[PDB]
């Protein structure tokens, strides 16, 4: 746990994040990357978003683009909006494609 | 494997074509005396799959040319509804005798 942190800590403050999300990680790897990428912060998130769809689980990163649609009613910053608005088509573009079961699944709350 | 991999997660008309193929494959060449059996079994599961994807989305056909100009063709529900009865009756007929 120690070790992990500390490779992402340092992947986060040198930017390599992106080339980090491109290797395999183990359950418990991928565990923990969850973990550190939905407490360090917004942009984080939205990286957790990329490595959900490129990973092919969709629903997660319906849930959590809801649950992102659900903090950012308040931000002044307009080049936040045009990236979450951004964001939003493309997931509303990837929901669309989606089974009626996994677009339920990914609409319950 | 194929089959297999395509579901994993939250797949379907995909798995129906797999599905299909692999039957009408093994049909045509193999088919004597458990070619049958299998691709009965394939068909059976492909309408399983095929039934489920709602069309609230509403689908299947392919497209190509290649290792029957062997373009791939359509459905709507119909197409293979009609090759499964059809290979059904072929196994129940086939059955009281050999």
């Amino acid at each position: 746990e120690e070790l992990l942190k500390h490779m992402y800590e340092m992947c986060q403050e040198m930017g390599l994040i992106e080339e980090l999300l491109k290797l395999t990680f183990t359950d418990f790897e991928q565990g923990y990357l969850h973990k550190f990428l939905q407490t360090t912060g917004v942009q984080n998130q939205e990286l957790l978003l990329v490595h959900h769809l490129q990973r092919a689980n969709y629903i997660s990163a319906l849930q959590l683009n809801q649950s992102l649609k659900t903090n950012h009613l308040n931000d002044c910053d307009r080049r936040l909006r045009e990236r979450s608005g951004a964001r939003n088509a493309i997931l509303d573009q990837y929901g669309k494609i989606l089974p009626r079961v996994q677009r339920t699944l990914a609409s319950e709350r | 494997l194929l089959y297999a991999f395509h579901i994993y997660r939250h797949n379907y008309r995909k798995a129906g074509s797999v599905m299909f193929e692999y039957g009408m494959r093994l049909g045509r060449e193999v088919r004597t005396l458990r070619g049958l059996q299998k691709q009965v079994n394939s068909y059976l599961a492909c309408l399983n799959c095929l039934r489920l994807i709602r069309p609230e989305y509403a689908w299947i056909v392919q497209p190509v040319s290649g290792a029957v100009s062997s373009q791939i063709e359509i459905l709507e529900l119909r197409d293979l509804e009609k090759e499964y009865v059809l290979a059904q009756t072929r196994l129940t007929l086939a059955k009281h005798n050999p």
